[PDB]
């Protein structure tokens, strides 16, 4: 377990993966036989991300051209997934692939979603050279 | 006689069974539709090898 | 207080394979990602520059795209061109028609949800997912041509995300009922003459 | 020296447009056969020293 | 994109072709559908005996090897007719009639 | 005995459902089945404003890309007389014998990949690239989408766009004759072509066919003359023709007519008031103060734009020709802003009304020739 | 007849020869020519200043 | 002509490789795909019916003249083995046998039977 | 011939297929059968379809006058596609929940 | 309003179109009696018209009966500007059937087909009078402003 | 015909839609500072026909 070597203990880190994908899958493969289950976000389009990981926030939903306020006021995608999750799970793997009024997803909320692993293990997504490395994103995040 | 025979070799080996890349061989494809993993795969081997 | 809950996760997912017994089926599928091929369809506003992911400006054929112009042959369909009421009922046997590892995706934002025909027409069906499970979606209208790219390899992770058990959630059951009807026939209207 | 001839049928491939069959018969038929036998005819008294 | 060329895409299309559900269609059986296919391999798959490729390579001596090889060439019509009619529909019938 | 060829059509232009008898190898009787791409546009016409409606034509028209907007533009600038510049005029006659090479490609490329030509196909992209850059450059994303507002055009199109013609505008002229010279090879070619889904000019005109494959019978009836559309015909030009009308004449008088777009754009460029757009941008800077520049001459919008505006009772057809066929777009005359009723009539619905009789005794082979020369599209037929 | 016929089957034959071995002399320059087409996805095209992408 | 052991041993392998190759894509695969399946492709109409389509007419008599004039070759291949082993009596009579049969040819050629 | 309106989950199928395979595509077309969403976008447990059986004679045979013509195919498939909204609507039906994509045609959950 | 060219040539024959005035756009316009659309046909081309133009359906009000639209013209080599003719039909959603041109000339094969199924008018002198636009499934006429658009899920507010 | 410059344009496309309904473009994280091609640090791109010098 090579990823073992660096999620269970950091359960904060970011993905540097050359810019195709064709390499990374078997990574993910190995992940679902401790009690990580997937959760891919592409991060990309929510405001505040607190609100998205603790708090029932509205979505609003792509409107239909007419209909003034409406908006279904959905629920966050944490506890309730756990509430999904059997008492036999060790972390929720959660792949923030997007990390390359809204509020701009920057490496301040990156630290905000470094501690919901600590107070999901979740792993920013961004490429890099050819090598597939990994690398602590809370370093990098300021 | 090599002039005969390299035209021969022509459609002998299938060349060519569809004459352009948009234009089918000749009805949607060349006898081959249904067949679609290891069939089409022996087809295209016995093309080649003839 | 959750509207139309998730069902529970039914089992336990607790196993381990062997890489002996799982590397076959990881390489095997990074063969079937990587060496995956066209299927050829396109009717209208969301389709055109298709033709040019062939040349000199875009070219997907540099990784293998070989166009296949037959159902039960390729794997990858783009519905590309906004797609109306009819030739619908005809689209869904092409993938009914092809094996199973099709992984299809959508093309043309007024595929995904009818865009510039969504005000008031009988004719257009609003997006393609409401006809077909597709994966991932594609914007622009015309969509843009290098996305396409982006999101081919998207999916092609998708894939790789796949393992030795997963080869048996495409095994498929039969709810088929027992029920007749008692109505009246109607005869062939196409009529095939001049 | 097969790699050559591979090579000028993949080059052939993108310079004629092959024949449909109602043409290709033709050719077969009464183009190939009248020299295919016409060689031979000569071959005979060519190796009849 | 399959390595640094395509040295490895050509097995792997084949690998790919490999699983690819084989959905043998209603009309028409094993049958024919797989006795289909093995006449056609089988017909390019022997002519490889009389092949020589050096000196003192030859696999057989085999003195009507030339026409054992033109023997075996005019079999392969008669596998093409069988997959093209071990289907029902058109596109497959006139399909392989035509070749 | 009666096989359908396909509603996955492995042809050029997309869907089409072709059910034809079938003894063995020829064919008796086919039939076409229209109607599965319908854009419903006679519909959302009256339901809308004028610039909400804009984008629209180049939506169900992505192969002609521009030859929508001409109709498009005449009914709200040309109606009313919202004097539209000479300048601005020859600017969209620029477009206009652009787009003329617009479908001269986008047929021939697809016509060549049809009747045998193999290898050239991915040439005439290679060749077409160009055009891409320029719509894009000029209005805007690739299809060039809303380079016609009301009150002239959307924004006189930049520097870099009209004096840089030059290297396409002289590429392509040296590149004609390359196809010229690569069909009379290879009779092959020419066999297969040649004799095939001949038709006469007293048909011709009799079904209401027109384009260049009408043309292609010494009828000539090309309304590049015949309308003073935005005053464009200062300029000069060669009408292009044939004496057959079949499927090779199709070839031919497609092939010779976009040796006049390089040609007219030529005339243009170097007749155009302001000419090159960099020589008007630089020209306006000297003469800020007030010339002929920016007058009745020399500019793009006339009055303001916005979808505020109300019509009398004039119902107005303008039968303007494309290269692949003609175009119109009647409408009764309201005393709406939106008018009443909405009419379009494509070359497509009016091209396929002899397409059944065409193909009579022929085989499968002469079906695809003929359906490949025919220079059809769907997407205009259907509407 | 067949004097007609022996006069024009090599009249046949050599008009396809001067045809397709010009065509393979011609094409020759383009099998082997020096144009580089669309490089790696890694190479996207220029834009200039009047597009529309993400409002 | 001295051991076809090696034909034999290829024979038997190489009709092994098709099965072969058939049931390792068999044990390998999907119990799956209980779909219509009942129609094959390029007809995305779900078409069904129809027969008498053959145009056996033209191709028959291409077929005909082609059996018959095969048994040419399975003559010529001892006389063309034999030339120079024997004299030149056989050169004679092999070319009374090909003349025949190029007169036979030359028939078929004018009354039309190798048609479109 | 086998015209039937086969949109997603909803395939109320003109000709007589329950077998493994119909053998010829339609049986001869005399039974009008229909299966419910082969790609498992619904999990179904007996009793909640029961609903949708015994309905189904309230769309056959309690407002079918028309001839073998696909109106009547809208005329059912419209209803059929907002009997799976209401049951779901009310909670008693749920998504797939397996390793497909898992997309919502409906959006996803709310909190009522 | 009064008479045309065409009607100058033929009051020698006593047998007159229907007067009608001006278009809208600079022209004019005419009509022919429903019912006898066939000796108009006849006639014009016998005086040398051979192209149809505007094609196209009609209604007379929201809520109001049908109608339908022709205009036409020639071609020639030396042409200035031909004459623009115009006939406007009015006819009844009760019998609604108007001959066609179809039989005398053949540009209109397909071009009244979608009228077929378009408003709720057929016409005669038309083999394979059946829908093409509209699902052959579907069964009503739409396009009229008073039909009744399906109020369906599809159309009206679906929130 | 915004007032002051509101509506803008920009130009990238990595929509990795894995459901419709999550499209809420709010205020600022829309700029997000794109792809920035001559930003990147493995992107030369050359100037396409229309875009580079004559000949």
């Amino acid at each position: 377990g090579r990823w073992l070597d660096d999620v269970e203990k950091h359960k904060a880190l970011a993905i540097y993966p050359p810019h195709e994908g064709g390499y990374e899958g078997r990574y993910l493969n190995r992940l679902r036989y401790q009690g990580y289950y997937f959760l891919d976000l592409s991060a990309r389009g929510l405001g505040d991300p607190e609100s998205t990981l603790t708090k029932i926030h509205p979505v609003c939903p792509p409107s239909l051209g007419r209909q003034p306020v409406a908006r279904w006021y959905f629920p966050p995608e944490v506890d309730y997934r756990l509430s999904l999750l059997h008492p036999d799970a060790k972390g929720l793997i959660v792949w923030v692939y997007e990390a390359k009024r809204l509020q701009v997803l920057s490496k301040a909320e990156l630290q905000f979603l470094a501690m919901l692993p600590d107070l999901v293990r979740v792993i920013a997504e961004c490429g890099n050279w050819r090598k597939f490395i990994w690398k602590p994103l809370k370093q990098i995040s300021g | 006689g090599f002039l005969v025979f390299l035209i021969s070799s022509l459609a002998e080996c299938e060349r060519l069974p569809f004459d352009l890349p948009e234009a089918e061989e000749e009805l949607v494809a060349g006898y081959q539709t249904e067949y679609s993993g290891i069939k089409y795969g022996l087809f295209y081997l016995v093309s080649y090898l003839n | 207080t959750v509207m139309n809950l998730i069902e529970f996760p039914l089992l336990d997912q607790t196993s381990s394979n062997s890489v002996i017994s799982t590397t076959l089926n990881d390489l095997s599928n990074w063969s079937r990602l990587s060496s995956l091929w066209p299927l050829l369809y396109g009717t209208s506003c969301c389709f055109i520059e298709f033709a040019s992911l062939i040349g000199s400006r875009f070219d997907f054929d540099r990784y293998g795209l070989v166009p296949r112009s037959s159902p039960r042959q390729a794997d990858l369909i783009l519905t590309a061109g906004t797609v109306t009421m009819k030739m619908a009922p005809s689209l869904v046997r092409l993938y009914e028609q092809m094996p199973e590892p099709k992984y299809v995706i959508a093309m043309g934002a007024c595929t995904i949800t009818g865009g510039m025909f969504s005000t008031d027409s009988y004719s257009t069906v609003r997006g393609v997912d409401k006809l077909i499970p597709v994966d991932v979606y594609l914007p622009g209208c015309p969509p843009k041509p290098e996305a396409v790219i982006d999101a081919l390899t998207k999916l092609r992770k998708k894939i790789s995300r796949e393992i030795v058990e997963d080869r048996t959630l495409s095994q498929n059951k039969k709810r088929c009922f027992t029920t007749s009807h008692k109505l009246y026939v109607r005869r062939s209207t196409h009529t095939g003459t001049y | 020296k097969a790699y050559l001839f591979l090579f000028i049928s993949i080059t052939i491939r993108w310079t004629l447009p092959r024949m449909r069959m109602d043409q290709l018969l033709n050719l077969g038929w009464k183009f190939l056969l009248p020299i295919s036998l016409g060689n031979l005819l000569l071959t005979t008294s060519f190796q009849l020293v | 994109y399959a390595g640094p060329l395509g040295l490895l895409q050509a097995i792997a299309d084949g690998t790919k072709l490999l699983f690819k559900e084989d959905i043998l269609p209603s009309r028409g059986d094993i049958s024919l559908f797989s006795i289909g296919p093995s006449i056609a391999v089988i017909s390019v798959l022997l002519s490889f005996l009389v092949i020589p490729l050096g000196y003192h390579f030859v696999l057989a001596d085999l003195s009507i090897g030339v026409f054992l090889w033109i023997a075996i060439s005019s079999i392969a019509p008669i596998g093409l007719l069988m997959a093209g009619y071990s289907s029902n529909n058109k596109y497959s019938f006139l399909g392989g009639l035509r070749a | 005995m009666i096989v359908n060829m396909g509603p996955q059509h492995p042809s050029m232009h997309g869907v089409l459902r072709l059910i034809v008898t079938l003894d063995g190898e020829d064919v008796i009787d086919c039939e076409p089945i229209l109607g599965y791409l319908h854009r419903g546009m006679e519909k959302i016409a009256e339901n809308r404003t004028i610039i909400q409606y804009l984008p629209y034509v180049t939506r169900w028209d992505y192969l002609a890309t521009m030859f929508t907007e001409a109709i498009t533009v005449n009914a709200p600038e040309f109606l009313e007389n919202i004097q539209i510049p000479q300048r601005a005029s020859y600017i969209r006659v620029i477009m206009l014998e652009l787009s003329r090479i617009a479908s001269h490609l986008l047929w021939l490329g697809p016509f060549m990949a049809d009747l045998g030509a193999q290898t050239p196909f991915f040439y005439i992209f290679r060749e077409r690239e160009l055009i891409y850059d320029l719509f894009e450059a000029a209005t805007g994303m690739r299809m060039m989408h809303n380079y016609f507002r009301i009150g002239g055009v959307a924004a006189d199109l930049p520097y870099g766009w009209i004096d840089k013609c030059l290297d396409f505008c002289d590429y392509f002229l040296r590149g004609v004759v390359e196809y010229q010279q690569l069909i009379t090879q290879n009779p092959i070619f020419l066999e297969r072509v040649e004799g095939v889904g001949f038709i006469s000019g007293e048909e011709a005109v009799n079904w209401g066919l027109s384009g260049p494959m009408l043309r292609a019978s010494g009828i000539q009836w090309d309304l590049r003359k015949v309308d003073p559309y935005e005053s464009y015909n200062q300029f000069d030009w060669k009408v292009q023709w044939q004496k057959e009308g079949d499927s090779l004449a199709r070839y031919l008088v497609r092939v010779g007519e976009m040796s006049e777009s390089i040609k007219i754009i030529q005339q243009a460029i170097e007749k155009i008031p302001g000419g090159p757009y960099e020589n008007l941008e630089v020209r306006r800077f000297k003469k800020e103060k007030n010339s002929e520049w920016n007058d009745f001459e020399y500019k793009f919008l006339g009055k303001k734009p916005s979808p505020n505006f109300e019509l009398s009772r004039q119902e107005l057809y303008v039968r303007v020709e494309a290269p692949k066929g003609e175009l119109g777009i009647y409408l009764v005359g309201d005393d709406s802003l939106f008018p009443w009723r909405w009419k379009i009539r494509p070359p497509g619905f009016i091209n396929l009304q002899i397409l059944p009789q065409l193909v009579k005794k022929m085989k499968l082979a002469d079906i695809m020739t003929i359906l490949g020369s025919i220079d059809i599209i769907m997407g205009e037929v259907d509407r | 007849p067949m004097v007609t016929g022996f006069m024009s089957y090599g009249q046949q034959t050599i008009r396809a020869t001067r045809y397709i071995g010009q065509s393979f002399i011609t094409t020759l320059s383009h099998t082997n020519r020096l144009p580089i087409t669309i490089h790696y996805p890694y190479e996207k095209s220029i834009t200039p200043e009047r597009f529309r992408g993400r409002i | 002509l001295h051991e076809y052991d090696i034909f034999w041993t290829f024979l038997i392998i190489a009709s092994l490789i098709p099965i072969l190759a058939f049931s390792i894509s068999g044990l390998l695969a999907p119990v799956s795909e209980g779909p219509e399946k009942l129609s094959s492709y390029e007809s995305g109409i779900e078409p069904m019916g129809g027969a008498w389509v053959q145009f056996r007419i033209r191709y028959y008599m291409f077929a005909l003249v082609f059996v018959v004039f095969d048994v040419e070759t399975v003559f010529l291949y001892p006389w063309a083995m034999s030339f120079d082993v024997l004299g030149v009596s056989v050169f004679i009579e092999a070319l009374i046998f090909v003349l025949i049969l190029v007169v036979g040819l030359v028939y078929a050629w004018r009354k039309g039977a190798l048609e479109w | 011939q086998w015209l039937s309106c086969t949109t997603r989950h909803v395939r109320i199928y003109a000709a007589y297929i329950d077998p493994e395979t119909n053998a010829f595509d339609q049986t001869q077309t005399d039974k009008l059968t229909l299966m419910l969403d082969p790609t498992e976008e619904f999990v179904w447990t007996d009793e909640t379809c029961q609903m949708v059986y015994n309905e189904f004679q309230d769309l056959v045979d309690h407002y079918e006058g028309a001839p073998l013509s696909e109106y009547t195919l809208r005329l059912i498939g419209s209803d059929l596609e907002h009997y799976i909204r209401k049951l779901l609507y009310d909670g008693e039906i749920k998504y797939n929940m397996r390793s497909r994509v898992l997309n919502f045609s409906m959006g996803k959950p709310r909190v009522k | 309003m009064q008479q045309g060219w065409l009607s100058n040539w033929l009051v020698k024959h006593e047998v007159v179109h229907r007067s009608l005035g001006f278009d809208h756009r600079g022209i004019e316009t005419l009509q022919i009696k429903a019912g006898d659309w066939d000796s108009i046909a006849v006639i014009l081309y016998v005086y040398g018209y051979n192209y149809l133009r505007s094609q196209c359906a009609y209604d007379v009000a929201p809520g109001g009966s049908l109608a339908s639209v022709y205009h036409l013209t020639r071609i020639q080599y030396g042409i200035d500007n031909p004459e623009e003719v115009c006939i406007k039909v009015f006819a009844q959603k009760d019998n609604p059937r108007i001959p066609s041109v179809f039989w005398i000339w053949r540009s209109a094969d397909f071009q009244e087909r979608e009228s077929y199924d378009m408003v709720g008018i057929s016409y005669d002198n038309h083999p394979r009078l059946k829908r093409i636009l509209m699902p052959e499934s579907w069964i009503g006429w739409p396009l009229r402003k008073d039909y009744i658009t399906p109020n369906f899920y599809e159309i009206q507010d679906a929130h | 015909y915004c007032p002051t410059s509101c509506l803008s344009m920009t130009e990238e496309y990595e929509l990795s839609t894995y459901d419709r309904h999550e499209l809420n473009y709010n205020q600022i994280a829309l700029s997000r500072l794109p792809i920035s091609i001559m930003g990147d640090y493995t992107i030369q791109t050359i100037r396409n026909s229309s875009e580079s010098k004559i000949n």
